[PDB]
């Protein structure tokens, strides 16, 4: 009626009019995006189309998830809503669901790849440092921070983004987490053990690392790889560990080869470091042992968000208003341990979006 | 100190 049918790549966009000229810009891990203009605005804004959201239970769960989590968290730091519309009217006719949000300038995967200084990246990481600490002071781990996902404006902003899986830790591990990327992926992961807010934290360590040393830092060819590669650069785990991994990947991550594992002094040398030499705090030395708090696998010694937003590469940014602010509070609706069926899905999730624009 | 506002992405 009032839409138009956008021929972006595969699955033809049915926006309303307010969004014009249509180019793609990534295709996430649940539709695809583009990087349109909304007039009625006046901003380049993101649209995603999530085309046949309910196929399953999973993407019917993921997509639940997102909606509520994109309206519910609100900061600097972590990329906000601003439009959700379905271009089908009755409450049959929903097949489809397209997500308007904001647009930075690039994604992370800019940065990376340049020669960042020292004020500027410890601010990144303060910023996206942030976002995560608020989205955590909810509960809410995001399992999947990596520059694909992270969006840095040339203000020198930046946001977190896709909520797609961001939950909260309520169920254990899964023999099928393959989703997370795995050279993001952290040990509790990886060796199916069991996530927390901390979690969070060694992507954003294997983020860093990245920020720094421009090459991933665990590379990793199957899932299984993964681990008999970052191990082979963090040193075998400390026996204690070994009683908490499971029964099973116990015996075969004990079976591994041993491996000595390397000082981040030498893991990360003080050259592939920002000019080391200005506004004390900050410090190469300090970028590192940031890293050193991080990169840990026994995830219960991991250096929480709050000590790291509490920590002297970081901290010199702090400010209560966009730290220790306002806890994203949620209804009482959302479900991590329950499950539905799809034209259930549907009905939730129809009457999910339809109230608004 | 005050943080930096710019960011070369080119
Ligand atoms: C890739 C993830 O998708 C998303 N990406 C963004 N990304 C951005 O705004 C930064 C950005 C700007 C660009 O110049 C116009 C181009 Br070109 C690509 C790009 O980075 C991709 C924002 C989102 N809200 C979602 C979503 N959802």
């Amino acid at each position: 009626n009032n839409f138009y049918s956008v021929e972006i790549g595969d699955s033809t966009f049915t926006v309303l009019k307010r969004y014009q000229n249509l180019k793609p810009i990534g295709s996430g891990a649940q539709g695809i995006v583009c990087a349109a203009y909304d007039a009625i605005l006046e901003r380049n804004v993101a649209i995603k189309k999530l085309s046949r959201p309910f196929q399953n239970q999973t993407h019917a769960k993921r997509a639940y998830r997102e909606l509520v989590l994109m309206k519910c968290v609100n900061h600097k730091n972590i990329i906000g809503l601003l439009n959700v519309f379905t271009p089908q009217k009755s409450l049959e006719e929903f097949q489809d669901v397209y997500i308007v949000m904001e647009l930075m300038d690039a994604n992370l995967c800019q940065v990376i790849q340049m020669e960042l200084d020292h004020e500027r990246m410890s601010y990144l990481l303060y910023q996206m440092l942030c976002g995560i600490k608020h989205l955590h002071s909810a509960g809410i781990i995001h399992r999947d921070l990596k520059p694909s996902n992270i969006v840095v404006k040339s203000d020198c902003t930046l946001k977190i983004l896709d909520f797609g899986l961001a939950r909260t830790a309520g169920t254990s591990f899964m023999m099928e987490p393959e989703v997370v990327t795995r050279y993001y992926r952290a040990p509790e992961v990886i060796l199916g053990m069991g996530y927390k807010e901390n979690v969070d934290l060694w992507s954003v360590g294997c983020i860093m690392g990245e920020m720094v040393c421009h090459k991933i830092l665990f590379p990793g060819r199957d899932y299984i790889d993964q681990w008999n590669k970052v191990i082979e650069q963090l040193g075998t785990p400390c026996p204690e560990f070994m009683k908490k991994l499971q029964p099973t990947v116990r015996t075969y991550v004990e079976n591994r080869p041993k491996y000595a594992g390397y000082s981040f002094e030498k893991l990360f040398p003080d050259v592939l470091f920002p000019a080391d030499s200005e506004h004390n705090k900050l410090k190469a030395s300090q970028a590192r042992d940031l890293l050193s708090k991080m990169l840990v696998i026994d995830a219960s010694k991991r250096i929480s968000v709050d000590e790291a937003l509490q920590h002297p590469y970081i901290n010199v940014w702090y400010d209560p208003s966009e730290a220790e602010a306002p806890p994203p509070k949620i209804p009482d609706k959302q479900l991590d341990e329950r499950e539905h069926t799809i034209e259930e899905w549907k009905e939730l999730i129809y009457k999910e979006v339809m109230d608004l624009e | 100190p005050k943080r930096p506002t710019t960011l070369n992405l080119f």
